[PDB]
């Protein structure tokens, strides 16, 4: 189970580094939809049909 | 007092199944109001008329009258507000999801809401209802977009369709879950709704855990949580990616990408955009 | 409730205080105004009715064969109908001599006529329950109904300071409009003839009235031949004319399905005096039937 | 002594364009047909074209033969041809500024009709000496006559603004800079050419058609004022559908007698308002007149006034 130790180490450390200060934009931040001016990028089509 | 009467004469003709006559009568009357610039009267008459055609399963007539309504909305410069949108919501309810013109009708409604509000992409509350209709017609990708641009309730509905869709997939995998999950993270990051990004992630990952029992441990630091998966590196990347975007710190973004070289390639376009939006990476 | 080709419901209505009659161009307007007034007075003996003309041609005096004017006079032979003939342009012009915005002229003109009516009720102790307004054939006399809206927008955008005057005038008109837009208090009966130009002008009038939020669902169609039915089929000229009239009657029936479309016969001798006017007027209340009622019409012509 | 007929017009050798117009079922098409026939009969050495732009195909109905986009001789005439077109349909078969600027739509439409005429002459269909234009009942088809003035004032405003600037910004802004302006000036020049002839009273006139009734009289005064504002010559009025009831009680019951009374009232008004016009008073015929034979018999009263005492037999012979 702990064979994924390498990636666990990285996640652990990275999370600590990032959360050392309050992230600039807080979790509850929402850009007012009135101000939203573009979509970002099309995501790929899924191979699976929806039914 | 006269308006109530002509709408009764009309709904008599509709109970009788005289749909051509009903449509004819209403059009004469509506036209006269439109011609005399009596727009409130036309709006009430037309909308009511459209409603009873739809209730009577006369899709063609009802849809035509919805377009007529939108024409008058545009003519009378009807601004997006609660009453304006409610007329359309009440109509969307009666629309058969199979109507051949569904997408046109919805685009008509949305386009009015763009022109007469300050939303580039249209009123969110309207989007919530439109989304649901589209999904009834199996127009999944269109529903996704409208929900994305919707309300809190739309976010819940968005998670539900995606979750239902993942469950429909016969051959589950490691990369499969991420194909669906990544859509919430990316889309809500694209519109900078961090709150919906977090909340959708939470709902989705909890359901994933409760159904598939993956191996995981919750890592918690300063009030933030990463669900560390043993077999879903994709999922780790996507969670850390979100928090990275919140910080707007290029070095964290770089660290994150350097660790997950494959995901950096896989999400190349998405990451270039996030780098621009959150970072400052314009070329 | 299916819409009867007569004015019965209006004639016996107890709620209407203002009945307007209008129509452009030799369409039997004055006869129609007079006939509506007579029918209402006869059907409602307990109420007092005023028939007022703002035509300068003194048309009501001509129609009844008595001299009417600025002072209300009972028509001889009636206990409950009075007539007035005024000229509001002339009344304004004398007032103005004694020294940009649409609807003003018309507002001040119509306030004058209201003033005169109210004054006439005061000085004779008889207040009128309903006024039948025979409107002037030319001009847009009710255009002032749009004023409160035009002027309210003007005030937002905003020597003698006229703002107070403007607001008072807005308030004055809004008071009128409250009653003129109430379908139970006020309605407009259109008068026309079964011909292309008249039908076109009637559609215009109706649209004008709808834009004022004035109730309109009555159309009197005059001068109908009913030529197939009289007998003495002699007159193929009349038969050909009837054919054309039927064409436009069909158009009216389809355009104004929800209106009271009342179809009135042509009478050879133009109808004058109380007696002839009441006999003819009855067909506003109960439809003329050419088969059965022809002899009534011929009596009038026969009498000359 | 301005004569109550169209004799001087009918025998005129100078007119190339005769317009006929009137709103509201006033006998317009019969009047156009009658004018064309009278001119053709009185001037056998000339070739005449009667053209309708009414989509109802009224001339085909009036003569009882099928006419269309291609000029056809009316059967029984050596000298008269008929055309029926639709300029809206011709234009569609052939943009914001057409809506923005008044007269443009009408200019391009009318240039199309003239183009079609000229082509029809050219492909061995004879050159026509005079065209009788049965105008469409609706719209302001000659509004283009105002265009050269509207457009000239627009080019001055264009000349004031553009020549303010540059030439850095002027040359950047101008790809095809002269081009759109070239097109406007060409169109202005095209219309001014037409106007030169349409405002020439010896080349062009408009005959109004009406009935002796209040609304028609009112619309006719409006029409006349419209034509004066285009500088179009107008001094002919045909008044149709007159009963002259006092002169045949046999055909004229008291209903008709009463109607005639009313008609006389408006005839008197016309006589006083249009003292200097040729006011031609035409009799009602009960049966609407169709075919060359009936149309030529009736049409003669445009040239020499109908007299109800003397000519009544001619009219009552068409009725049966
Ligand atoms: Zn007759």
């Amino acid at each position: 189970t702990s064979a994924s130790g390498p990636e666990h180490e990285f996640v652990s450390k990275f999370l600590t580094l990032a959360t050392l200060t309050e992230p600039k934009l807080p979790k509850s931040y929402t850009k007012p939809l009135k101000d939203v001016t573009n979509l970002g990028v099309p995501l790929p089509t899924l191979k699976y049909k929806y039914k | 007092a006269k308006l109530a009467k002509t709408l009764q004469r009309f709904e008599n003709k509709i109970k009788a199944g005289d749909y051509y006559e009903a449509h004819q009568t209403l059009r004469t009357i509506a036209n006269r109001y439109v011609r005399s610039k009596s727009y409130e009267h036309a709006i009430e008459l037309i909308s009511q008329g459209a409603l009873s055609f739809l209730k009577a399963k006369q899709g063609g007539s009802g849809t035509d009258l919805i377009f007529y309504l939108l024409e008058v909305y545009d003519l009378a410069e009807v601004k997006v507000d609660d009453i304006s949108v409610a007329r359309l919501v009440r109509l969307i309810a009666e629309l058969d999801p199979s109507e051949p013109n569904l997408k046109d009708v919805i685009t008509g409604m949305n386009n009015w809401s763009i022109k007469f509000s300050e939303y580039k992409f249209g009123d969110p509350y309207l989007h919530n209802t439109i989304g649901s209709k589209l999904l009834e017609g199996d127009f999944v990708y269109e529903a996704e977009r409208y929900f994305m641009l919707g309300t809190h309730d739309s976010m819940i509905k968005y998670v539900d369709l995606l979750w239902d869709w993942l469950c429909q997939v016969d051959d589950i995998e490691d990369s499969t879950v991420a194909e669906f999950f990544s859509r919430l993270v990316f889309n809500y990051l694209f519109i900078s709704n961090i709150s919906f990004a977090h909340e959708s992630k939470d709902i989705f990952l909890e359901r994933f855990i409760e159904k598939f029992h993956p191996k995981y441990e919750k890592i918690d630091k300063n009030g933030y949580e990463i669900v560390f998966f043993e077999d879903y590196s994709d999922l780790n990347f996507l969670q850390l990616l979100l928090i990275t975007c919140q910080t707007a710190d290029a070095s964290y973004f770089l660290n994150l990408k350097n660790h997950y070289l494959d995901f950096s390639q896989a999400y190349k376009s998405e990451l270039e955009f996030l780098g621009q939006e959150y970072f400052n990476e314009n070329l | 409730l299916t819409v009867e080709p007569n004015l019965h419901s209006l004639i016996t209505s107890t709620t209407h205080k203002w009945i307007f009659v209008g129509g452009k161009g030799g369409v039997g307007k004055t006869t129609s105004s007079c006939s509506i007034a007579i029918q209402m007075a006869l059907s409602q003996p307990n109420k007092q009715f005023l028939l007022i003309s703002t035509d300068p041609a003194h048309n009501l005096s001509d129609a009844f064969g008595e001299k009417f004017g600025k002072d209300a006079r009972k028509v001889t032979g009636m206990n409950n109908l009075s007539c007035m003939e005024i000229d509001p342009s002339a009344a304004l012009k004398d007032m103005n001599d004694m020294a940009s915005i649409p609807g003003i002229d018309e507002a001040l003109s119509f306030m004058e006529v209201m003033k005169h009516i109210k004054r006439q009720e005061q000085g004779e102790g008889e207040t009128f329950d309903t006024v039948i307004f025979d409107t002037a054939p030319t001009g847009h006399t009710l255009r002032f109904l749009q004023l409160p809206n035009t002027l309210s927008k003007l005030l937002e955008k905003f020597n003698v300071d006229i703002s107070g005057k403007l607001n008072e005038l807005k308030a004055n008109v809004e008071t009128i409009r409250q009653q003129f837009t109430d379908p139970d208090l006020t309605t407009f009966v259109c008068v026309c003839i079964s011909e292309f130009l008249s039908l076109y002008e009637t559609e215009r009038l109706i649209q004008e009235l709808i834009s004022y939020d004035m109730d309109v669902n009555s159309i009197i169609v005059n001068q109908l031949l009913f030529a197939e039915n009289d007998q003495e089929h002699n007159c193929k000229r009349c038969q050909a004319r009837w054919k054309m009239q039927k064409k436009y009657l069909d158009q009216i029936d389809e355009l104004y399905e929800d209106f009271h479309v009342v179809k009135m016969p042509l009478c050879a001798g133009e109808i004058r005096g109380l007696n002839n006017l009441t006999k003819f007027s009855q067909f506003l209340n109960k439809e003329y039937n050419p088969i059965t009622d022809g002899k009534v019409i011929y009596e009038l012509e026969d009498k000359e």
